[PDB]
């Protein structure tokens, strides 16, 4: 099907984000990194104040742990491979399904080679189709 | 009436016909959110007039008196002349409380209208070149309006307001290396002092109003000179303006919206109490109340003081008090607000002359920075009134302080993420319509049993019937059929009966012709703009 | 091009209007009337909509003036006759005035929205750089003026002129030093019950002048309205704002606000004089910037586990402790004595001071412990200040040690 | 107050309950013996509490007398929204 | 000198050159008495500056007070706050008398 070709603006490609020509898209990976890390430092600093409790500390520390593993997977992207198993009588990648419904409607293809008794069992008298089915 | 003589005399004396023809012919674009500046203007005018009324009854002195006025539940109580004359405005002047409350409601409306106006300016990109000057002076205006309300509500010298002044004084002494001297200069001595209320009074009624008016004047003159921005649309270019003229339409609309603003403030001024200084008593350094808080447009500062940890440096013979970093925070966020156009031009590299606006979906970095700053300011504002929140929603106070602290990192970040993704999604919805057509909502079933939804294209088609995808144009794309007019009523008459069929047929013919020709003129102007671009 | 008087006369009024707008690079793209049908029912239908709000504009305005003149506006206290009428004066003022002004505004908005014609008007912008001839010529004129003057050659006159300019500016702004005031020069005269007017002192410094200073409680008394044949007079001649207080007074886990009460300004007890005017000075003491003191009585179970600070041992008297009521953050009253937790909480920014750990802040943005007053009892058993604080009171400032 | 404590609204109490609140020091409320705050002082405190709880405000709805927060939350949400509605009633959309 | 940049910005943002060129070329006749209006104008400017200064030290209240200040030949005398702060401008503020004097002379 037809659609306009792709194009890139300030490194943001139009497919990943439309309107890249029309305004500030982007915000680069290194700056998200810097924001997260320096705000993680400001998170860790909160622990030092005059307070005596430790519900506060556990909140601060898990939120830092989550922000930190987030920043880690954002820096070291953990991609994975497409699976290539064939489970449970699935078919390999190159298969082409027929339209079973078109076959049932026109008595062709997968519905082509029905017997006399079978055509009779789908309420079609085989004289109705003997001329229409191929030689 | 013999207006010919008036016009002839004026023209023969001033040569004014061309210059006035130029102003009655000036065009303004008529989007709704170009009225948010107007509210700030009108509330400012109300503030001026009601303010002068209050100055005819008010004594700004810190001299003490024994009260003998109307309000009997404070008779015999030692209080300043400021508090006494505010009580006399409230109880012994006819309609004085009305004008007092109207003044305070106008102050609140002035500041919040400046806020939402600035947010229109931010999210649409009206700040960028050639219009950065209006941005800088407008940031100055919002800051001075904030200071003005602070000094204004500090005048009546009640307990809450005086606690506010105490906090101001304490923050000014804490400054290294010069806080003590700055305090002794501003207050003329230790706090409270003789000349503090006189200096805040003349700052409030004369100095800051004068700067505010002068900058509003320069601001509106620049807006009038550099003609207004507009959104993209049919016929609209960088090099024109499409809308209505000053005379008759826009001037009448401005007068009417001004009347609406005045009447709404009058109503507020009657039906809802605000401040209520007579419950608070006079100021006493040794007293306090749980629901402290400054006014709403100052709660962010309060919240900044609540979320800060007690970080102090001992150097050792000198001291850096813990609130100094709160001043640093306020300085940072003021500087970043006032210098944002240059930040955006640094990091985008855009420096063209812009007269068209941006829909906020199409500039998602700015919209996400905006919403994250909105969330940082919201959490500072709720951090300010966090003890009222705690009392009124069964939340622990300390929990609210730590909510404020952690929120001022995680709220802005989550806001950035969600905003950015929603922006890209709205872009994709518009591109869906421009690619495949409006989803009418009708589902047909074909002979083969396929359920297909009926699409209405906004353009040509290929021989298969599929639309030829149109380019996005920065304007709003209709999403449903009723935006194209397919729901429009075709009967005509009052609620209780129809017109005669002759008139209805004629009127519908006339209306159809109107719509056809309006579409034709915008289409012709569109083609003409293409031709101007060769 | 120009037009002769005959050609302007030959035109119709709409043609003159079209020319008028096109002289400003405006063009009316579209414009159409609202009611083209001759005697449309919809036009009368719209007229009645507009007159509705104009009728109510008139009704609301007249009702406002009636309410404003004849509605009983004057103050009534609880239990008075006509209280309700007074409580509604300002409400009625506003609802009538809002009726009037909002209805006028709505009338005008409706009139625009369905009588004045609708139009699209298109104006051409003229912005950006100027037309280059004007840029070159203005630069030429300004450069001509500067080189014409010959002032660029004369470096001495330029330097001296700039020096005189800046020095005249200094001469203009130098009288702003009438506002500058040394914060460390004391107040005039001797020391007062509010101190010497520096950030070090308070009223409790008067102990150093050998003055006996009681801890005094606020009676909250008001002036009394005497009345006689020569008028009505509010007076304070026999009224004490501050009165001495004794160690029996406070139960355990009580808190009292006490102020410095020098023995010269006392007027209570058996030595009471019914004509000794001291209300003015005691008021001056209650309004001292950092005079308020928080006097707590702990329970014995609490005093068994109270932690003392270096040098501030023996400041307490038995179970009675005394702290400065001024917060060490930015100076609010630390009024909230949670009686059970023994934590003194500041309602401004939620700092918490531990009354069992010499007032050390345990939460909030405060960093220093509340100052502690030394107290005792005298030969008549009234609580007194045995000394002065050993810290500067109030918030912190740059010149403060620790 | 701290950690989930709070000074309740005084509206629910009656006069004897206010007196005994002062006398007994309920929970984290400081006690106030009749040596500290005399009988007449407690009568005056009850008078102030009940006269403020019973009088109506002359200036209209109190907004629960919560001061600048509630007055803000009314203008900064409702008050700006009705005028946004008016600006859309008087202006155009996209 | 950097002025090329400065002007380039200003004109590009405001289409400025033609208007200011019309202003810098405006002709004025130079008879001596055509200076007289300027005198009033400059007096007015001085009046505003000195006036704002005087508002930083003046308390307009009619409330009576016993005076204690710089001028000792009125110590112990009862006077309104207005007169008292006028005296304090005159004697307690460094240069205050000079500024009040200049304000009044400029009014004349
Ligand atoms: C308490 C309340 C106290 C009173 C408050 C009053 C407040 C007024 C403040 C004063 C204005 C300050 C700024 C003035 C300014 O910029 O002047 C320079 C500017 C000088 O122009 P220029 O560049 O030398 O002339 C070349 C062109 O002809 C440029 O001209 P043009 O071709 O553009 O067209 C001329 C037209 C241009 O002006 C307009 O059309 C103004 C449109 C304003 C509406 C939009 C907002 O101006 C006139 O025709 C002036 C008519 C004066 C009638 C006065 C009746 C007496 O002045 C004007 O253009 C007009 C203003 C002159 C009169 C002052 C205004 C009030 C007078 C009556 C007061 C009673
Ligand atoms: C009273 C002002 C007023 O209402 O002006 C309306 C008037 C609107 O007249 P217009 O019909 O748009 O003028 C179009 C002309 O064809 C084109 O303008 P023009 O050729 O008649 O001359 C304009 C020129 C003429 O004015 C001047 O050169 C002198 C400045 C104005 C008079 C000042 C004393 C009164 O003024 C400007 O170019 C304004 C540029 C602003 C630069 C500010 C940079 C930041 O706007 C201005 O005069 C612009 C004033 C901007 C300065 C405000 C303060 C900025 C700081
Ligand atoms: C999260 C989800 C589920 C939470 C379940 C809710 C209840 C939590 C719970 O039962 O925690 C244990 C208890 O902690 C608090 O007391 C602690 C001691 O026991 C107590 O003797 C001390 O005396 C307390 O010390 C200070 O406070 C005193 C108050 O008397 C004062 O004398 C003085 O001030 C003193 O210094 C001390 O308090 P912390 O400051 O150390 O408290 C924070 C924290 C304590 O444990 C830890 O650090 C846990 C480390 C490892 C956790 C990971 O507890 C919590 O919330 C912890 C939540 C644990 C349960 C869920 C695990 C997570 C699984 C799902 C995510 C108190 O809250 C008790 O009520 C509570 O039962
Ligand atoms: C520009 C020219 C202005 C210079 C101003 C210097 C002025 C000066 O000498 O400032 C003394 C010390 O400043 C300084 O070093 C600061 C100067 C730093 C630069 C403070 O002495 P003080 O003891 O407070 O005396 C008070 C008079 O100053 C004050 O006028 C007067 O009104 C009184 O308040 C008086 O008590
Ligand atoms: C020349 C203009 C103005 C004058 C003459 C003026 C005058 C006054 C005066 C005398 C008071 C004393 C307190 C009272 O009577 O209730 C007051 C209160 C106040 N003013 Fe202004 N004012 C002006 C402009 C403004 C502006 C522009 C704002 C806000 C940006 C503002 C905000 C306030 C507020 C919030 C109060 C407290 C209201 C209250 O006491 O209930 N004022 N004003
Ligand atoms: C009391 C303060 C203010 C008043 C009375 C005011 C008034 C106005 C008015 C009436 C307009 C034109 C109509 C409209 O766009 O809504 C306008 C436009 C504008 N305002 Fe303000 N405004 C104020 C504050 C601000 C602030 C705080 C900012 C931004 C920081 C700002 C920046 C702008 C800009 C850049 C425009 C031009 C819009 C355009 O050309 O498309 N103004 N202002
Ligand atoms: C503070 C008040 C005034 C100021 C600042 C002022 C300023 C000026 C200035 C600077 C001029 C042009 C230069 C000059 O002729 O000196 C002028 C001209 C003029 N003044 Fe005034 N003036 C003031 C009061 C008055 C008064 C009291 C009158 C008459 C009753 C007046 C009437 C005129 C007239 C008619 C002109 C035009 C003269 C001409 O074009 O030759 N002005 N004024
Ligand atoms: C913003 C403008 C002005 C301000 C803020 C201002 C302020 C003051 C103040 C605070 C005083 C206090 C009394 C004293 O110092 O003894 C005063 C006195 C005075 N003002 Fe103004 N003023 C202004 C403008 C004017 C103008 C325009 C005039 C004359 C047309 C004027 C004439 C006077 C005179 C004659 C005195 C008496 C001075 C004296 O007796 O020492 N003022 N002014
Ligand atoms: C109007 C009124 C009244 C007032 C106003 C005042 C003012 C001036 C204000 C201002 C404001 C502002 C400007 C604000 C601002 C703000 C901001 C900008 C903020 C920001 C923040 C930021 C942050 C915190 C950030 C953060 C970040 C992070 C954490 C990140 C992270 C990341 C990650 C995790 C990664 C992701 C990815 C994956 C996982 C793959
Ligand atoms: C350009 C400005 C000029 C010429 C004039 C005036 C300047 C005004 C300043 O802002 C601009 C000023 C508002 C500000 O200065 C840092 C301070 C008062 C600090 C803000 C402030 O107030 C509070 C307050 O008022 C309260 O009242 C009951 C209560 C408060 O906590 C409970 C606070 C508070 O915690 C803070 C931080
Ligand atoms: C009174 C204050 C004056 C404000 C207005 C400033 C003048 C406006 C034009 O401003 C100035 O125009 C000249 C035109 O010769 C520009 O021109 C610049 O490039 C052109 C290119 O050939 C050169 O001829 C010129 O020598 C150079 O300065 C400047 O970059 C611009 O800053």
């Amino acid at each position: 099907s037809h659609t306009i070709e792709p194009e890139i603006y300030r490194g943001v490609s139009t497919l990943d984000e439309p309107s890249a020509a029309w305004g500030w898209h982007g915000l680069k990976r290194n700056t998200i990194q810097l924001a997260g890390w320096i705000s993680v430092l400001f998170m860790l600093g909160y622990n030092f104040g005059n307070h005596k409790g430790h519900v506060e500390t556990i909140w601060l520390l898990v939120i830092t742990a989550l922000l930190v593993i987030g920043l880690l997977i954002h820096l070291f992207e953990p991609k994975l491979s497409q699976v290539r198993t064939i489970t449970s009588r699935n078919k390999p990648v190159g298969h082409v399904e027929p339209d079973w419904t078109y076959d049932q409607a026109t008595l062709t293809g997968t519905w082509g080679n029905l017997t006399d008794s079978q055509l009779r069992s789908v309420n079609i008298e085989p004289s109705r189709v003997a001329h229409l089915r191929a030689a | 009436m013999s207006l010919a003589t008036v016009g002839n005399n004026l023209d023969s004396r001033y040569t004014m016909a061309s210059g006035i023809r130029r102003q009655i012919n000036k065009v303004f674009p008529t989007h709704w959110s170009f009225m948010l500046g107007e509210i700030a203007l009108y509330s400012f005018i109300v503030l001026l007039l009601t303010g002068v009324y209050l100055t005819l009854f008010f004594d700004p002195s810190i001299t003490k008196v024994i009260y003998d006025g109307g309000y009997l539940p404070l008779n015999g109580v030692e209080m300043s002349r400021a508090y006494a004359t505010a009580l006399d405005i409230s109880f012994e002047v006819r309609g004085g409380l009305f004008i007092r409350q109207m003044h305070h409601w106008a102050a609140l409306l002035f500041v919040v209208s400046m806020l939402v106006h600035m947010l229109r300016i931010f999210f649409t990109g009206a700040f960028r070149r050639p219009r950065e000057a209006n941005w800088i002076i407008g940031v100055v205006l919002i800051i001075l309006g904030m200071a003005e309300g602070f000094m204004g509500y500090s005048l009546p010298d009640d307990l809450l307001s005086g606690v506010g002044l105490r906090i101001m004084s304490a923050i000014i002494v804490g400054l290294p290396i010069i806080g003590t001297w700055m305090h002794w200069l501003i207050f003329g001595g230790d706090f409270p002092s003789d000349l503090m209320l006189d200096r805040f009074y003349i700052a409030h009624v004369l100095i800051i109003p004068a700067i505010l008016l002068g900058l509003i004047a320069a601001h509106l003159a620049l807006v009038w000179y550099q003609k207004h921005t507009q959104f993209p649309g049919a016929g609209r270019t960088e090099n024109n303006v499409i809308g209505i003229r000053i005379m008759p339409l826009f001037a009448v609309k401005a007068v009417a919206f001004g009347l609406i603003v005045f009447g709404f403030l009058a109503l507020l001024a009657g039906v809802t109490t605000i401040n209520a200084i007579w419950n608070l008593g006079p100021y006493n350094p040794s007293q306090v109340s749980a629901g402290s808080q400054p006014d709403v447009y100052m709660l962010w500062t309060d919240g900044a003081a609540r979320v800060m940890p007690a970080w102090e440096l001992y150097l050792g013979n000198y001291t850096i008090p813990a609130v100094f970093w709160v001043a640093v925070m306020l300085g940072i966020l003021v500087v970043l607000l006032v210098t944002y156009p240059f930040i955006e031009r640094k990091f985008t590299g855009d420096d063209a002359h812009h007269n068209l606006l941006q829909r906020p979906r199409d500039v998602p970095v700015r919209t996400s920075l905006g919403v994250m700053a909105l969330v940082f300011y919201i959490l500072l504002t709720v951090s300010g009134g966090n003890d009222v929140y705690a009392m009124q929603f069964h939340v622990s106070l300390n929990a609210m302080t730590w909510i404020g602290r952690i929120g001022l990192i995680v709220g802005p970040a989550i806001a950035y993420f969600i905003t950015y993704r929603l922006c890209i999604g709205l872009q994709r919805s518009d591109r869906e319509v421009l690619e495949h057509g409006i989803e009418t909502g009708i589902i047909k079933q074909m002979p083969n049993g396929a359920f297909i939804e009926v699409h209405q294209p906004l353009g040509p088609v290929d021989d298969h019937g599929h639309p030829i995808p149109l380019p996005y144009a920065g304007a709003a794309v209709p999403k449903q059929m009723n935006q194209l007019g397919y729901a429009e009523v075709e009967t005509r008459g009052g609620f209780f009966g129809p017109d005669p069929e002759d008139i209805r047929a004629k009127a519908k013919e006339i209306e159809h012709a109107n719509h056809i020709e309006e579409a034709n003129t915008l289409r012709a102007l569109n083609e003409a703009n293409i031709e101007r671009d060769k | 091009k120009q037009y002769t008087t005959q050609e302007l006369n030959a035109m119709s009024n709409e043609d003159l209007a079209r020319l008028g707008t096109e002289l400003d690079d405006v063009t009316i793209a579209y414009r159409k009337e609202r009611f083209p049908i001759a005697n449309d029912p919809a036009e009368k239908r719209a007229a009645r909509a507009v007159t509705f709000w104009l009728v109510l504009g008139i009704i609301g305005g007249l009702g406002f003036l009636a309410t404003y003149i004849f509605w009983p506006w004057e103050y009534k206290a609880h239990g008075d006759e006509g209280l309700l009428a007074y409580t509604l004066y300002t409400p009625m003022l506003g609802i009538t005035s809002g009726l009037c002004i909002l209805s006028l505004g709505f009338a005008v908005v409706l009139y625009v929205k369905k009588f004045i014609p609708e139009e699209i008007a298109v104006q051409r912008r003229h912005d950006g750089p100027s037309e280059e001839v004007d840029r070159r010529t203005i630069v030429a004129l300004l450069n001509d003026s500067w080189q014409t003057s010959t002032l660029g050659r004369r470096k001495l006159i330029m330097g001296l002129a700039g020096g005189g300019a800046v020095l005249a500016g200094l001469t203009i702004i130098a009288p702003m030093g009438g506002m500058i005031k040394n914060p460390w020069n004391p107040k005039e005269g001797p020391m007062d019950v509010q101190g010497d007017g520096t950030l070090w002192t308070s009223g409790w410094t008067l102990v150093e002048n050998d003055v006996k200073v009681y801890l005094g409680r606020d009676t909250a008394a008001i002036a009394e309205s005497h009345t006689d044949a020569t008028g009505e007079h509010w007076s304070t001649t026999g009224v004490s704002r501050l009165v001495r207080m004794r160690p029996e007074d406070l139960a355990a886990a009580s808190m009292e606000t006490v102020f410095p009460l020098p023995a010269e300004m006392v007027n209570d007890g058996a030595e009471y004089d019914p004509a000794k005017d001291v209300y003015e000075h005691q008021m001056h003491s209650v309004h001292g910037p950092r005079n308020a003191v928080m006097l707590i009585r702990l329970r014995t179970a609490d005093a068994e586990k109270v932690i003392e600070r270096e040098g501030q041992e023996s400041f307490h008297y038995g179970d009675y402790y005394a702290y400065s009521k001024i917060c060490t953050h930015i100076g609010c009253p630390t009024s909230l004595y949670e009686a059970q937790t023994n934590r003194i909480l500041c309602p401004c920014h939620q700092s918490q001071f531990d009354a069992l750990h010499y007032g050390k802040p345990v939460f909030g943005p405060a960093a220093r412990a509340l100052p502690q007053l030394p107290i005792t009892v005298d030969e008549e058993g009234y609580l007194i200040a045995a000394g002065n604080f050993i810290e500067p009171l109030g918030p912190a400032f740059w010149e403060r040690k620790s | 107050l701290s950690s989930g404590k709070y000074a309740p609204n005084l509206d629910a109490a009656n006069e004897q309950e206010i007196y005994q609140a002062m006398l007994t020091g309920p929970q984290n409320m400081p006690k106030f013996s009749d040596r500290q705050l005399s009988a007449d002082e407690k009568k005056d405190i009850i008078a102030f509490i009940k006269s403020t709880k019973e009088t109506p405000s002359p200036g209209g709805y109190s907004l629960g007398s919560l001061g600048p927060v509630a007055e803000g939350l009314f203008m900064w949400v409702f008050g700006i929204l009705v005028l946004v509605a008016a600006a859309m009633w008087i202006g155009s959309r996209s």
